[PDB]
């Protein structure tokens, strides 16, 4: 506990001191480029030249999202989505790299423009560690 | 990069800057950019044969180069070309080419002043390639006429032709890109078309240019106008190309096929029906899109803004500095293999050690080749992979292609083999930097063995947390992992920990025992503390190194106790010697004061910051000195586990308790704030009525302030010591004071007696509202409450005011530092560049990257900072009768010889006439040093840091040597005396074998001798020491080697060093020069005045010495203080007035009937002007009527008639009239005359001069220095070539704050000298020390060139260095465009140039080369 | 050496490089009645013969640019009557060695 | 030119190895033995080339010699073999 340090009660962390949750919510929306091309909210798969990422997609349902109780995890596809070139090419949106939790709440609804809108919530509980401001 | 090329590997030895030849444009091009389109044509989405190309570079993943056919990593990219519709002033040369026109006639291309012109001559003379153009163009800029002839050197009256036609000249004007000419009713006024000053240039003579700054080969002034302008390839503005539907042109892709538009358009324009004033439209706009394209922030113009508004990245914005590829790209780079975390301190760590997270030690590499010696480990690592803790990630094959052991399907079968490398994790003791930012010092980045550990933060050693300047409260550092064997060895031998313990900043130790272990190190060697067998046991199994050994404890008999001191001295090596008298320490030490350390062992006196802290006599200072740095680390560590351990076990704690103070001393600090508020109420009641009288040089309300607010800060203070005397030795606050681990005597006085006076910009709380400092209070109230006088402590509580007034001063606290931070910081930068290139070189001398001389021997006496140490050179001080009791024999009186019981010799010695003849050479050599010394240090100053602590070395040898202090030396005279001689011819500091080197060297060891002569004399050897030959033998074998050790390392980046030694303590200077002798602006702002080399500084003075004997007299100083002290008529005078009195023999005024019929005992104006004078000014200015009469009538001479009253009449007046149509107006002149112009007594600037008794060290008749005070005068004012003049004074003495003065009058020596004074004195007035050489290196730079160079853009950074090392620092492209200009050759011998070319710099490890011999090889096989 | 009280008109000061290769020196009266050479801060100048220069430049390795430089009219210089080119040795004390001695080229 | 280099007899640098000297000797000498260069000391079981390196400057039989440049461009060569090393 020497110049600005301290101890702590690890028997109290486990009891539950200073112990929180954490949110963070991921959001995308289906894009319309130019008249009836638009982007699709779907899990993709290796077809022709799609620029697909290195994550994990199958934690997506068909919606191209994943279901509210499922543990994500480093690169892992949350929101899988496709854009059209002219056969697909990826626009899917990864959970951050140096992160990781349970997928809390997912919503699905529309943008003023009438396009398909998402926010995915993902929550972790953080509990106090040896490199952690008090 | 990366693929093999047969190409010839070398180093860039030179850069030679220069201009673009249009035809080089052309030859060097791979195609003639012709359409601003980037591709799609054909409908095919891929680079056109217009702009971007295949022939430039690749956009795609190609492989294909069209050029190279190499791809884009391998390929550095081609330039292609513009071929310019019509020619462009290329934007950063405008004020170049017009002052090129402004030199040369604008029609024949003659030189408008030829080497027949005189000072034409002289300026042509000039060498430097640019003050030769620039006095080349002084001269002839105000030349406006091409001559045809001109008189002749012979004769001026016949006249030769010197060529060249008779045009006038035009007054050339800049507006925006264009320049306009004014030539001679009317003059004519048209624009300069670029093509006209091209023909020009062109026809400028290669004789007339190379005459003007220009070169030949490299620059000819005509490629400074453009025609073929180059094309950057995509490399330079990459195509950030997303998806397959998408691109992402880089700015100056736009800006460029901005310049191709503008160029076609103007190329169409020109060649089809021409409206020629619509041409010149197009012409302009390509003008503009070139400049533009190049420097976009133009001075008064608009910027070229994107679509966006967004202004457009400038190829000059790129490269300007602290994110420009110079500052950011090049002198800085984010780098791999490095790693950062949060910081938290452990007590189980070594010195020298680092924690490193496992997921960091899991991430970074170390490239291990594998070798006979490690393939048997290195296979296990692979084995293990990149997921276990001691593993590998990847293995390099022959092939150089990199094996994934992640995803390889052989990760597990793999057989490496001798040459593969395998990059392995990073493993416990493997070198690392470790470093805290900001990088201010050598020591904020240290090499540390690393020590894989678990959880998420980098650990460190609680006694490296101040070299860091690191907290634990949620710092983060940076890793480096080294991959060469080769760097680890430099991190190992040159930077690691151990090694960085005694700093050469302060020639001290920059790390020492702190926090918890300082407290408690205190509280364990107290002589009340004793510690039981069981714990004892523990104590000494938790010291590593112990030799097995249970010490017998200091009592015995009642029960076996030992004491603090006893067992910590386990930790304290043997040979460890140490002696320190604190207050009154007596070998009997009564307080437990002091330290004595013998043979590692403690003998008496507490361990507290004294001792075991990073002081300059320090148990760690003596320890890195004595056993090695090695050894001193180890120590570190011993002394925390024993230390950590006991404080474990007893406890230490602070609580509201121990803020608390007595009852009855609460009472006396009521009492003090009490008696100290109606002392103030008491002097306020004193000037309220008049009655109070005004300081010399001080208004009555500066003079009432300052009694005040030294009366209420009198009373915190005693209010504080009142509560720190009465605080128990048990109170925690005091303990934690006591052993210096923490907290103040001020900390105590504010928490538990008296907060104190609250300040802002260096006075009480000012009436922000009229006339009052808050609306609780009424109007006019100066008491101590209203003007934020804090009664309370911090136990007690503020009140409302109190804590607003508190909270005022707070805050100016936080701006104070947030703007100190700032400024602190570039001080810090300005003088890191304006010494970089400075080293030590292999022939001990000081110069930069010119090889020019700095110092002709680092700091004066050629020694490494580090091996300093301060030291007492005794035969300065004391009576000289006690110096010949010390130091005379006379082997010719009976009782002044040896006794015999000091030398076997002692009885045959007696009457020895050839042998006193050595021993009074011997002394009158020490005699001739006791008089030397003294002309050294003046003051009769002792102590002063010196190479060989030759105390310790006599110390040693009597340890050593088991010396018995009651039997004769078996020493001779000669032995000592010539043995001493010997030894001074072998402490070389230069070899050189001829007079100049070899004085050189007798010059360099001049202190050292003094000091060696002064310790080894014949008596002291004898009498004080008791040497054997053995001992005295061995003595001179250490002093020497200790000695040679002791020198500068030639390579040692001493520039550097010196300015991070100047500027790191900079930035822990607190300042202004408090919140009140002479009140001078001092620390940072002071520091900032100085580097600048301001000529307008804040507080300039004199500081005026009394002639010798005068200095008791005060009547003398008041003389001079008189004589001195600027006077004006307008500070004597009432009030001015003008009147009609007609007849001069009459007067209308009444008083004055007395005044004119006096004197008229013993034709003129009708109109007077009548002055009233003040009877206690003349009074406190000590001056006559007729004084201040005949001054007026001197100024005036026969043109004014001076009448005056005298010193007894009521009122004091002077009357003027005029001598000899329109003369009222006139009196009123003569009036402003007479009061803001004449002068009565004083020098002009000496405005105010205080009279000061300052204490003097003088040697005193018997010998010895004693306080001879004596009167001084401190100005308020410069005029040094005035005031030296001046009678009464000791003008060998007299010194000014303002060196630029002392520069001017006394010499660039003398100027030398003061800038050091007042460099030092910025430094010593923050109590902190950096040595003599540091300070004098930076002094000595600002004066090398003969004169004061300032440590600032246009001072330094304006010499005759590197083009690009000069471009590194502040003004970046505009010194690389003049490289090109000028033709520049960078010779590359600057840091800087070799960090941009990232090759191995010549600092240092680089200031050598190394060589294989191949007859020394075949020789070892 | 011409010691003259307020001032030598231009025109008289034309006639100063009029008779070389002799020298003439302009000393203004106010100037000299302090000796700046005795001040405490202004060390020993010592005046170079061209045998003694060659030689610091020789056994230092030294072009004439690499040299300290003393501005031509610096007070010191202006007292011994250096000439451009002329190199002064200055011998002043120092607190790390006792006597350290720098040299200063004219200009 | 080649009057450059300094001759042995009449050469005036420190006949001591200066702490960089040190430093760059047995980083070359353990980068050398690194990458399987011929070892001129006998190991006693040693495996780390800096340990070997430092064996090899023990005993003097490191066959490196230093170039030491002068502010003109001259030099002085000294062999490893002859420098005193104090440090
Ligand atoms: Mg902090
Ligand atoms: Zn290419
Ligand atoms: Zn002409």
């Amino acid at each position: 506990n020497q110049e600005d340090s301290m101890i702590m009660n690890q028997s109290s962390i486990d009891r539950g001191l200073f112990r929180s949750l954490f949110f963070r919510s991921y959001m995308d929306q289906e894009k319309k480029y130019g008249m009836s091309i638009t982007e699709t909210f779907e899990k993709p798969q290796r077809t022709n030249t799609l620029r697909m990422k290195h994550g994990t997609y199958d934690k997506l349902d068909d919606d191209g999202l994943i279901a509210p109780g499922v543990r994500v995890s480093g690169e892992d596809v949350i929101i899988g989505k496709t854009t059209p070139i002219s056969s697909k090419r990826d626009a899917s949106t990864p959970l951050r790299s140096t992160e990781n939790g349970i997928v809390d709440q997912v919503l699905v609804t529309t943008n003023q423009d009438g396009l398909k809108f998402v926010k995915v919530r993902v929550r972790t509980t953080k509990i106090p560690q040896i490199g952690d401001k008090f | 990069g990366q693929q093999y090329s047969s190409a010839p590997l070398r180093t860039v030895k030179e850069v030679q800057f220069g201009l673009f030849s249009p035809e080089e444009v052309r030859a060097i091009s791979v195609a003639k950019i012709r359409f601003p389109e980037t591709m799609d044509e054909t409908q095919t989405r891929a680079k056109i044969g217009g702009l971007n190309d295949p022939r430039l570079g690749s956009i795609d993943r190609n492989l294909k180069c069209q050029t190279c056919q190499e791809g884009m990593n391998e390929c550095p990219g081609h330039f292609g070309h513009i071929d310019l519709a019509k020619p462009v002033f290329h934007v950063g040369f405008i004020a170049k080419i017009k002052k090129v026109c402004e030199c040369v006639c604008m029609h024949c291309g003659k030189l408008l002043l030829d080497e027949h012109n005189e000072l034409m001559r002289q300026a042509l003379a000039i060498k430097d390639s640019k003050k030769r153009f620039a006095a080349i163009w002084t001269l002839c800029k105000t030349k406006m006429v091409c001559e045809t002839d001109v008189p002749s050197e012979d004769d001026p009256t016949q006249l030769v032709s010197r060529g060249g036609c008779g045009n006038t000249q035009p007054t050339i004007r800049k507006d925006g890109l264009k320049l306009v000419g004014s030539w001679k009713d009317e003059p004519e006024l048209r624009v300069l078309s670029t093509e006209e000053i091209l023909n020009i240039f062109k026809h400028i003579s290669v004789k007339d240019f190379t005459s003007l700054g220009f070169n030949e080969v490299f620059s000819r002034p005509e490629w400074m106008i453009l025609t073929c302008l180059p094309v950057p390839p995509p490399p330079v503005r990459p195509s950030i190309s997303f998806n397959e539907s998408q691109r992402g042109e880089d700015d100056l892709t736009f800006k460029l096929a901005d310049i191709l538009k503008a160029n076609i358009s103007l190329e169409t324009l020109e060649h089809n029906g021409a409206p020629h004033h619509a041409i010149e439209e197009a012409e302009s706009l390509l003008q503009f899109h070139v400049a533009t394209y190049m420097d976009n922030d133009i001075a008064g113009q608009p910027q070229a803004l994107q679509k966006s508004g967004r202004p457009v990245k400038s190829i000059r914005a790129r490269l300007k500095g602290k994110e420009g590829r110079i500052r950011g790209n090049l002198m800085g780079k984010r780098v791999d293999f490095s790693a950062r975390t949060v910081i938290s301190g452990d007590p189980n760590l070594e010195l020298d050690q680092v924690g490193v997270p496992k997921s960091i030690a899991k991430t970074l590499t170390y490239p291990e080749v594998v070798t006979p010696y490690n393939i048997d480990r290195l296979t296990q690592l692979v084995r293990n992979g990149p997921n276990e803790h001691p593993g590998a990630k990847y293995v390099i094959r022959d092939s150089g292609d990199r094996i994934d052991l992640r995803y390889s399907k052989r990760a597990g079968d793999i057989q490496l083999q001798y040459g593969w490398k395998v990059e392995r994790h990073i493993m416990d003791n493997d070198p690392v930097l470790f470093n805290r930012q900001p990088s201010l010092h050598k020591m904020s980045m240290m090499a540390h063995r690393v020590k894989v550990i678990p959880y998420s933060t980098f650990r460190l050693n609680l006694s490296v947390t101040s070299p860091y300047n690191a907290d634990f409260d949620g710092d983060e550092m940076n890793l480096h992992v080294p991959q060469s064997e080769e760097t680890r060895a430099e991190l190992s031998q040159l930077c690691a920990v151990p090694l960085q313990i005694v700093s050469p900043q302060s020639n001290k130790p920059c790390m020492g025992i702190v926090q918890d272990t300082l407290c408690g190190i205190r509280k364990l060697t107290l002589r009340d503390t004793f510690i039981e067998l069981d714990q004892v046991l523990n104590m000494l199994y938790w010291v590593p190194d112990w030799d097995g050994v249970i010490p017998t404890p200091a009592i015995i008999k009642p029960k076996p106790l030992w004491s603090g001191k006893q067992i910590l001295s386990v930790a304290i090596p043997n040979g460890i010697h140490l002696q320190r008298f604190d207050e009154g320490t007596t070998l009997l030490s009564p307080k437990d004061n002091g330290m004595l350390i013998i043979d590692g062992q403690i003998i008496f006196g507490v361990v507290e910051k004294k001792t075991v802290g990073s002081s300059n006599g320090g148990l760690i200072h003596v320890v890195t000195r004595e056993k090695g740095p090695q050894v001193c680390a180890k120590l570190f560590g011993n002394i925390q586990k024993v230390v950590n351990f006991w404080l474990l076990h007893n406890g230490f704690s602070t609580g509201i308790g121990d803020t608390i103070a007595d009852g009855p001393t609460m009472r006396e600090i009521t009492e003090t704030i009490a008696e100290a508020k109606k002392k103030v109420l008491d002097v306020t009641k004193e000037a309220q009525a008049n009655l109070l009288t005004a300081k010399h040089g001080m208004t009555l309300r500066e003079s009432f302030e300052d009694n005040v607010v030294r009366f209420l800060n009198e009373a915190r203070d005693k209010a504080g010591r009142l509560a720190e005397v009465n605080l128990k030795d048990l109170n925690n606050v005091k303990q934690m004071v006591m052993a210096g681990s923490k907290g103040s005597f001020i900390n105590i006085a504010q928490m538990s007696a008296c907060v104190g006076q609250q300040s802002v910009e260096g006075k009480r709380i000012a009436f922000g509202f009229v006339d009052r400092t808050l609306p609780h209070f009424s109007k006019d109230d100066y008491s101590p409450e209203s003007k934020g006088f804090v009664e309370n402590s911090y136990l007690r509580g503020l009140t409302p005011q109190e804590f607003f007034f508190h909270a005022m001063g707070g805050r100016e606290g936080l701006i104070d530092t947030a703007v100190k931070t700032a400024e602190t910081g570039y001080i810090q930068r300005r003088l890191v560049k304006a010494l970089e290139d400075i080293m030590v070189h292999y022939d001990n001398t000081t110069r930069n990257s010119l090889g020019n001389v700095i110092q002709f021997i680092y700091g004066e006496d050629g020694m490494d900072a580090a091996h300093i140490e301060k030291q007492s050179l005794d035969t300065i001080g004391g009576s000289d009768a006690a110096f010949e009791k010390r130091y005379r024999v006379d082997l010719l009186n009976t009782d002044h010889t040896l006794d015999p019981s000091l030398l076997e010799s002692g009885s045959e010695i007696l009457g020895d006439l050839k042998l006193q003849v050595l021993l009074d050479e011997e002394y009158k050599q020490l005699v001739k040093d006791r008089k030397f010394l003294r002309e050294v240090f003046v003051d009769g100053e002792a102590n002063w840091p010196l190479p060989v602590n030759i105390r310790r070395i006599i110390q040693n040898a009597q340890q050593t040597f088991h010396i018995d202090h009651t039997k004769p030396s078996d020493l001779t005279i000669k032995d000592i005396v010539l043995g001493v001689k010997d030894l001074q011819e072998n402490l070389l500091v230069l070899r050189g074998k001829n007079e100049i080197i070899q004085n050189a060297q007798r010059d360099a060891v001049t202190l050292f001798c003094c000091l060696l002569r002064s310790r080894l004399a014949t008596r002291r050897v004898l009498q004080e020491y008791r040497l054997t030959k053995q001992a005295f033998d061995w003595v001179l074998s250490n002093i020497e080697a200790q000695f040679l050790r002791s020198v500068v390392h030639p390579g040692e980046m001493v520039g550097v060093l010196a300015a991070q030694s100047i500027g790191e303590p900079a930035t822990q200077m607190t300042l202004n020069t408090f919140h009140f002798s002479k009140k001078v602006t001092s620390g940072v702002p002071r520091l900032k005045e100085i580097l600048n080399v301001a000529k307008n500084m804040k507080t300039p003075s004199l500081t005026v010495y009394l002639e010798p004997g005068h200095a008791a007299d005060q009547e003398q100083a008041k003389l001079i203080r008189s004589a001195i002290e600027h006077t004006t008529l307008k500070s004597v005078t009432i009030a001015s007035e003008i009147y009609y009195d007609p007849d001069p023999r009459s007067t209308v005024i009444p008083e004055d009937e007395e005044i004119i019929q006096l004197h008229f005992s013993l034709q003129q104006s009708p109109w007077l002007l009548r002055l009233e004078l003040d009877r206690a000014a003349m009074n406190d200015k000590d001056l006559t009527m007729g004084q201040v009469g005949e001054r007026i009538k001197q100024t005036f001479k026969n043109d004014l008639f001076v009448i005056w009253s005298e010193d007894n009449d009521e009122k004091l007046i002077i009357r003027c009239r005029v001598v000899r149509a329109e003369e009222d107006h006139m009196l009123k002149k003569i009036e402003n005359t007479m009061l803001e112009n004449i002068t009565l007594r004083g020098v002009e600037n000496i405005e105010r001069v205080v009279m000061m008794k300052y204490d003097r060290k003088v040697p005193s008749p018997t010998g010895e220095y004693v306080k001879e005070p004596e009167w001084v005068l401190e100005t308020d004012g410069v005029n040094l070539s005035e005031v030296m003049t001046v009678p009464g004074i000791d003008p060998t003495r007299i010194y000014t704050n303002s060196f630029i003065d002392i520069m001017e009058v006394l010499g660039i020596e003398a100027g030398r000298a003061a800038l050091y004074k007042e460099v030092y004195n910025v430094i010593a007035s923050d109590g902190s020390y950096v040595n003599y050489r540091h300070m004098a290196l930076l002094v000595d730079v600002m004066t090398t060139q003969g004169g004061l160079t300032s440590v600032t853009r246009h001072g330094f950074n304006r010499s005759n260095t590197g083009a690009l090392m000069r471009c590194s620092f502040e003004e970046t492209v505009e010194i690389l465009f003049e490289a090109g200009a000028s033709a520049e050759l960078d010779d590359c011998r600057g840091v800087s140039e070799n960090v941009i070319l990232g090759q191995m710099a010549p600092i240092g490890t680089g200031a050598f080369d190394v060589m294989i011999d191949e007859e020394s090889l075949v020789k070892y096989m | 050496i011409f010691v003259y009280q307020n001032n030598i008109t231009p025109s008289a000061m034309k006639l100063v490089p009029s008779i070389p290769p002799a020298t003439i020196e302009t000393f203004n009266e106010a100037a000299l009645v302090v000796n700046i050479t005795h001040h405490e801060l202004v060390p020993k100048h010592i005046r170079l013969s061209s045998d003694e220069k060659r030689e610091l430049l020789k056994r230092y390795r030294l072009k004439e640019s690499q040299l300290p430089r003393i501005q031509r009219a610096d007070p010191v210089a202006l007292y011994l009557g250096l000439k451009r080119g002329e190199v002064v040795k200055i011998i002043r004390k120092s607190e790390t060695s006792g006597r350290y001695a720098s040299y200063r080229i004219c200009m | 030119l080649k009057e450059k280099a300094i001759p042995k007899d009449q050469r005036a640098t420190t006949p001591y190895m200066t702490k960089y000297e040190r430093a760059r000797i047995l980083g070359t000498r353990a980068l050398q033995i690194s990458m399987n260069a011929p070892v001129f000391v006998d190991l006693e079981g040693e495996t780390d080339p800096l340990r070997i390196a430092m064996k090899e400057l023990a005993e003097k039989k490191i066959p490196l010699v230093i170039r030491r440049y002068l502010p003109d461009g001259s030099f002085e060569d000294w062999s490893v073999e002859e420098l005193i090393v104090d440090l």
